[PDB]
RNA sequence: AGCGGCGAGCGAACGGGGAGCAGCCCAGAGCCUGAAUCAGUGUGUGUGUUAGUGGAAGCGUCUGGAAAGGCGCGCGAUACAGGGUGACAGCCCCGUACACAAAAAUGCACAUGCUGUGAGCUCGAUGAGUAGGGCGGGACACGUGGUAUCCUGUCUGAAUAUGGGGGGACCAUCCUCCAAGGCUAAAUACUCCUGACUGACCGAUAGUGAACCAGUACCGUGAGGGAAAGGCGAAAAGAACCCCGGCGAGGGGAGUGAAAAAGAACCUGAAACCGUGUACGUACAAGCAGUGGGAGCACGCUUAGGCGUGUGACUGCGUACCUUUUGUAUAAUGGGUCAGCGACUUAUAUUCUGUAGCAAGGUUAACCGAAUAGGGGAGCCGAAGGGAAACCGAGUCUUAACUGG
């Protein structure tokens, strides 16, 4: 049988040009009044998955 | 089957 | 050249691991699994993305975005394909007939990649700035 | 393709047992006990190559000591005299002479005593 | 190359890339091995412990019997128990890319010409389907172990050579690397040369 | 794509390439003849099926119990597939390629009678407790969610061709189809059974549980469970007769046989285990039983030189193997021993390495092909990225814009 993609991981990571994965930063869903604006601004843009996690991410997405 | 001194309780439970 | 004078190339036929066949093979007894534990059990192991009970990365990060069916049905076209099309007139159905794009792509675009040296007419496709300059330099025509 | 193991199994077991010829009882009959004996025989053989070198040097020292003390000097002073007179006859040959040619050993003891004196 | 006939003592021109490339033994070996693997039938099966006839009753109770515990009479350890990893009917064929197959045939034909095991003749036929007549004609040509390729399938030649086990007769389209390598001499008619060079391009 | 304690997992369709192709009837009246098409029942022609017939071509010599083997010399082949024959046979036998054969029964495809059935044309009609709705469930990849669509247990309930359904909440426009009646070959699924052929399938602890009078013996009240056990020799020529013995069992002669070192407990005949004979050692000597040194004794010797083989008095060192452990002589685990069996495999998908082909290209899948060839480029991966997305594109996004990032 074909390998099955982990669908939650497919919804949360997209692949980039050189083979990395981009993801959205955590901690920007609520409690935003007491979070500071500098912290929220730096949490706003998308980021890259690190070296400690690329292995798990690729193992969850065989078809990306 | 099994030995009666293994089925018994006073000698099997000898060191509780 | 007989049936018993043919041999494969060097290094092309490395033989597989044979686990558990004595001390000297280096894979005897446990066979590369260590001592005890879930990973040496037969059929043992964890699933993908398991981190020992800590919340996995694909569940502590937030989801984002949505999916566009227009992006699913739109393709992009190289200038090399633009030259490879047959007939000298570049339309959606001509590209489909020349197998540049599949049958369900409705919108197409020509991008600056490769090079064009044959004067061709583009009709009914969006064209980027660099591709328009390259086609007009090569001596073509861009319709609307 | 099914493989039957009778011929190879018999060959390996007979190789071990032919090595274990001469041992007491099940160590020369029974394959398991014979295999445990042949490995130990090899370990002892390796260790005893080393110990053979040690034991034979020990025996030569004892014989040189006895002959030198018969000729009126101790082994340590005899060897000091030879190393001071720069004679390089080793202990194997010195014990050989000390047994078979007593006059030559008398000459060597006199040379060592002259070198010390 | 140029191929020199012997019945007509003439010359025939053939392609550089078809009859004059080097012998690439790794490709030729891969295609020969794949031909044998595709020739495999692979019909066999053994019974696992799911399939041996028997019951699922535990042979004796778990504790207290004094025997090493057992849970099924069909265990692969036991005598008359199933096979542990019992084989099933499987497909032994391998894929060869078309360009690798064509390269292997070109290398084989080039090596045949290089070692001079390929005899080109103008016409090759027998009058009547008589194996004696074909054997006499091959003894005249001084050939024993021969693969004879012919452009058109001839019924008389095929019936004549059906019984000689060192002589095979093939049509142009049906040549294969194992037969070309195995047979000692190969006899090409001119029509077969044209058809082979055409299909090899 | 979607569904999903948005977890584990489940997972389409649109569209594209093939295999195969076939359309009709009632809800109703009239002209017309019973016409197309289907079933049964007969009758002819082919093809089979159930018995079968013919089917080529070798001798001499040597070893050998025996020739099919060695050596020499011939012949057949639309037949050198296979089996048997005293060792391995194209030419000894049964066969095979090929050419034929059916009194009788029957299958199929035609053609043709009878029975039943009706086609063609015109006009008309267009399946009501139904569609839909409320409540509860179920099926759709879709877990009630914004949920389309299908089915219905309960309660209701239209329009009906000037009409109605669907197009994924819903409304409007447009497109496309006509529910509430039914019939229909092929491509497709399987093998208790029959025949032929095949096998990088097994070869008596294997292969069916079962090569043998096996679902037997035996076990259980019963459902049910469920074995072990193949081989003399080419041919029984299977040991006439004599002797010991209980008118035994068993044996020794004789005899057959190539061989009884094949005698029916029968090809070969391993190991554990049990003995008989010979050489050496051992009755003042302490322990994983060996190893290093080593005298003597006995037997072979072929440079008369010591060597080789068997033993081993005495002697230095020396607490088994596996496992599991920080650590085992461990008084922790396992094993009475021998022999046979017993544990990282297979299929599909994905990434990395090596190697081989082609190279900005590579490669086909299903299927056709008698075809491991050839066709098939449907597709898939790659040559372009950025963004959530529209979109822009060697750029893009962020932002009102970047010196920027
Ligand atoms: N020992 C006694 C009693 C007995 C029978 N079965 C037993 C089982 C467990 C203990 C004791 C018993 C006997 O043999 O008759
Ligand atoms: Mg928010
Ligand atoms: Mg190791
Ligand atoms: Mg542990
Ligand atoms: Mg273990
Ligand atoms: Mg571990
Ligand atoms: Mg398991
Ligand atoms: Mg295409
Ligand atoms: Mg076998
Ligand atoms: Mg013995
Ligand atoms: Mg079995
Ligand atoms: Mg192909
Ligand atoms: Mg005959
Ligand atoms: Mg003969
Ligand atoms: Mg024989
Ligand atoms: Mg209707
Ligand atoms: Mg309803
Ligand atoms: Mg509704
Ligand atoms: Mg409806
Ligand atoms: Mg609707
Ligand atoms: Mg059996
Ligand atoms: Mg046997
Ligand atoms: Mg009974
Ligand atoms: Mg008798
Ligand atoms: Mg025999
Ligand atoms: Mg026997
Ligand atoms: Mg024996
Ligand atoms: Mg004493
Ligand atoms: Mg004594
Ligand atoms: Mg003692
Ligand atoms: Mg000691
Ligand atoms: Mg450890
Ligand atoms: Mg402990
Ligand atoms: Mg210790
Ligand atoms: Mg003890
Ligand atoms: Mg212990
Ligand atoms: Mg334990
Ligand atoms: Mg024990
Ligand atoms: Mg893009």
């Amino acid at each position: 049988p074909k390998i099955k993609t982990v669908r939650g991981a497919a919804k949360r990571f997209k692949k980039t040009g050189k083979g990395g994965f981009k993801h959205k930063h955590a901690n920007l869903r609520h409690i935003l009044t007491k979070k500071a604006t500098k912290r929220k601004r730096h949490l706003r843009p998308k980021a890259m998955v690190s070296k400690g996690d690329l292995g798990l991410v690729i193992a969850c997405l065989p078809y990306a | 089957t099994s030995k009666w001194f293994n089925i018994d309780n006073k000698i099997v439970d000898h060191r509780p | 050249m007989r049936l018993n004078t043919l041999s494969p190339a060097e290094g092309s036929k490395k033989a597989g691991k044979r686990l558990g066949r004595g001390i000297g093979s280096g894979l005897g007894k446990t066979g590369g699994r260590g001592h005890k534990g879930q990973k040496s059990r037969s059929g043992g192991g964890v699933r993908r993305g398991f981190e020992g009970g800590q919340m996995p990365l694909y569940r502590r990060l937030p989801k984002f975005g949505f999916t566009s069916r227009k992006a699913a049905i739109t393709a992009e076209i190289r200038l090399s394909d633009l030259a490879k099309v047959e007939g000298g007139v570049v339309d959606l159905n001509t590209l489909k007939a020349a197998n540049i794009i599949g049958i369900q792509i409705e919108f197409a675009k020509v991008i600056l990649a490769g090079e064009v040296t044959t004067p061709v007419t583009v009709r009914g496709l969006r064209v980027t700035k660099g591709a328009r300059a390259a086609i007009e330099a090569a001596g073509g025509k861009i319709e609307e | 393709a099914r493989v039957k193991r009778g011929v190879i199994a018999r060959a390996r077991h007979k190789k071990i047992l032919k090595q274990a010829k001469g041992y007491y009882g099940a160590r020369s009959r029974v394959y398991r006990v014979a295999f445990q004996a042949v490995i130990k025989a090899g370990q002892y053989a390796y260790r005893d190559r080393r110990q053979r070198k040690r034991q034979f040097r020990q025996l030569w020292i004892a014989r040189i000591n006895a002959a030198a003390r018969q000729n009126g000097i101790s082994y340590s002073k005899f060897i000091n005299g030879l190393k001071k007179a720069s004679v390089e006859i080793d202990r194997k040959i010195l014990a050989d002479i000390a047994v078979f040619d007593k006059v030559a050993f008398t000459a060597l003891v006199e040379k060592a005593k002259a070198a010390l004196a | 190359m140029e191929l020199v006939l012997k019945d007509a003592q003439s010359a025939l021109t053939v392609s550089e890339t078809t009859f004059g490339r080097d012998f690439n033994e790794a490709l030729v070996h891969q295609v020969v091995v794949a031909y044998a693997a595709g020739a495999r039938q692979g019909t066999r099966a053994q019974k696992t412990r799911a399939e041996v006839t028997g019951s699922g009753k535990k042979p004796w109770r778990q504790k207290g019997t004094g025997r090493a515990r057992s849970g099924s009479i069909k265990s692969p350890i036991w005598r008359s128990g199933g096979v542990t990893f019992a084989a099933r009917p499987q497909d032994h064929s391998q894929k060869v890319n078309k360009k690798m197959y064509r390269g292997a045939l070109k290398s084989i034909l080039s090596e045949l010409v290089r070692q001079d095991r390929l005899i080109v003749v103008e016409k090759f036929s027998v009058e009547a389907p008589k194996t004696k007549l074909l054997a006499q004609k091959l003894k005249d040509m001084a050939l024993e172990d021969v693969l004879i390729i012919t452009g058109e399938l001839d019924e008389n030649l095929f019936l004549a050579a059906r019984n000689l086990h060192k002589v095979d007769v093939r049509d142009a389209t049906g040549i294969d690397p194992v037969s070309l390598i195995a047979f000692d001499k190969v006899v090409m008619t001119a029509d077969a040369v044209k058809q082979v060079e055409e299909m090899l391009a």
